[PDB]
RNA sequence: GGCCGCUUAGCACAGUGGCAGUGCACCACUCUCGUAAAGUGGGGGUCGCGAGUUCGAUUCUCGCAGUGGCCUC
């Protein structure tokens, strides 16, 4: 059961316009220039097709995001020889970038200029079951074995998909993170600040992994990790490129992934990646 | 008492990015300063010798030669501090803001101030994303002050890229005139 | 044999009677954690092909060349 992490994001809305209707095509054929000159579309409201057929006949828009301007209403009419009506539209004022089915769900009322978004690989049928295998195999039993009271209990390990998902390196009983200290569990256990930390913590169980790899940086492979990774482990996962990251059971208190901020999304950073969760 | 910026610790911290523009790794460099060291009666320039042994440790971006992509400067002075031995109260004056790495390491560390003199905006970790005082508990957070020398911080970053690389794919390379 | 679909730049894929497009890319350019990344702009096309229709066809009409799915042998 694979669910795609995605950045939420709000439906469109919609904003007054004015129209009309175009009988021959000619007309409109000179008027795509006309408007063009006379009224170029505002850069908000470039995201949209002027062409426009009526569902009953040809309708065409004429203003975007507010009404007509006299002159330029005037001049169309005396281009087209004729009086020219309007009837009220609605355009929308939120774009969509990342989700084809929400690109289509406002269509029926308006295409959208900007085409239909680049829908990523929906991963494959036999990945899922080299990633359950992968799981039933080592992230979960180490999970199961690191963890007595003592020891956190994350492990991450760094797969490579080429050579059929085996395990490149996987995080070990020595490289786990204390319960007691506090330095570390800041991150992935709630309320670590109640406690004074007896040591300094520089490496988690995912950035051990991504360090023993050296012998570009690990771009391409992939990390399956068990609870997901904190801010930290997000820039291990940013600097030191990855395809895919695929966290079990979300961090609420603190992460990189999922509650405190989405780092793989962000748009400043260079390398845009993915994350799946996987319970 | 309290803690303020003092110049020579900066002068320390931008004089750590040269040598290490000459060894050809990224030019940024952290000072780490003893806690109760950075207080104004150590802002002026006298006893040089002084203020320059009362700094603790020192650190480099040491990822070139290590081969770490995950070592910035920050990484490694606290690995100088852990080896010369803690709750890392010690202030760290670093010449780049630090990357979203280093503000989450530093915030989890409990780390009491950490200035820096440029905001480097692709990986920033008290510029464009804010790990300053993000954390909730329940009292986790450190602060970060605006910028000392930018001018020199970027100065020396730009010196970088002017030179080209040498370990890099012959197609991949850049054979910049 | 039959039937259904399909052919568009180096590549992968849209799209429609009147401007010929979009992702990867042969490449070029700009910058603050190598600039081995990411943003940015340029050029890249016989839209099987032929005939017909149309002021005008990649589109519409027919046939032919090709591939693919099922069926028949
Ligand atoms: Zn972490
Ligand atoms: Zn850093």
């Amino acid at each position: 059961s694979m669910e795609e992490v995605v950045v939420p994001e709000e439906p469109p809305k919609l904003v007054s316009a004015l129209a009309t209707y175009v009988q021959q095509e000619r007309l409109c054929t000179m008027f795509l220039s006309i408007a063009n000159k006379l009224l170029p579309l505002k850069p908000h409201a470039c995201h949209l097709k002027r062409i426009r057929r009526s569902s009953a006949v040809l309708e065409l828009l004429l203003s975007v995001g507010g009404p007509v301007d006299s002159s330029a209403l005037k001049e169309l009419e005396s281009a087209a020889d004729t009086t020219v009506a309007v009837h009220r539209v609605w355009v929308p004022d939120r774009a969509p970038r990342s989700s084809a089915e929400e690109w289509t769900k406002w269509c029926q009322i308006w295409p959208f200029a900007t085409p239909k978004p680049r829908v990523p690989t929906q991963l494959s049928e036999c990945e899922v079951g080299s990633i359950q295998r992968i799981f039933r195999t080592v992230v979960m039993p180490l999970a199961k074995r690191l963890r007595t009271d003592e020891t956190l209990g994350i492990a991450a390990v760094l797969v490579d998909p080429s050579d059929g998902y085996r395990v490149l390196v996987s995080s070990g009983e020595e490289h786990a993170l204390k319960r007691g200290n506090s330095a570390a569990c800041l991150g992935y256990v709630s309320n670590s600040g109640c406690r004074k930390s007896n040591r300094v913590v520089l490496d988690h169980p995912v950035t051990f992994v991504l360090k023993e790899v050296t012998r570009y940086l690990a771009n391409g492979m992939d990390m399956f990790v068990s609870h997901e990774p904190c801010v930290m482990c997000s820039m291990a996962l940013v600097h030191s490129r990855v395809r895919r990251v695929f966290y079990c059971f979300p961090n609420p208190v603190h992460g990189g992934l999922g509650s405190t901020v989405s780092i793989h999304a962000i748009q400043e950073l260079n390398h845009h990646f993915r994350v799946f969760r996987c319970d | 008492e309290s803690v303020v910026y003092c110049d020579v610790f900066m002068q320390a911290a931008l004089k750590e990015a040269t040598c290490a523009l000459e060894e050809g790794e990224v030019p940024v460099g952290c000072v780490l300063v003893k806690a109760d060291s950075s207080t104004a009666a150590q802002a002026q320039a006298g006893d040089d010798l002084a203020l320059q042994k009362l700094i603790v440790a020192r650190g480099r971006n040491a990822t070139n030669r290590k081969g770490h992509g995950l070592a910035h400067a920050e990484f490694v002075a606290v690995e100088e501090l852990l080896r010369q031995a803690d709750l890392a109260d010690y202030v760290l004056y670093v010449v780049v803001e630090p990357c979203i790495m280093c503000a989450a390491m530093l915030l989890y560390n409990r780390v009491r101030k950490v200035y820096f003199g440029c905001t480097n905006p692709r990986f920033g970790g008290n510029g464009t994303v804010l790990s300053v005082h993000n954390s909730y508990k329940g009292l986790i957070g450190y602060e970060s002050c605006g910028g000392y020398r930018a001018e020199e911080a970027v100065v020396l970053l730009q010196q970088f890229y002017r030179r080209e690389n040498t370990n890099a794919p012959l197609g991949k390379r850049k054979r910049k005139d």
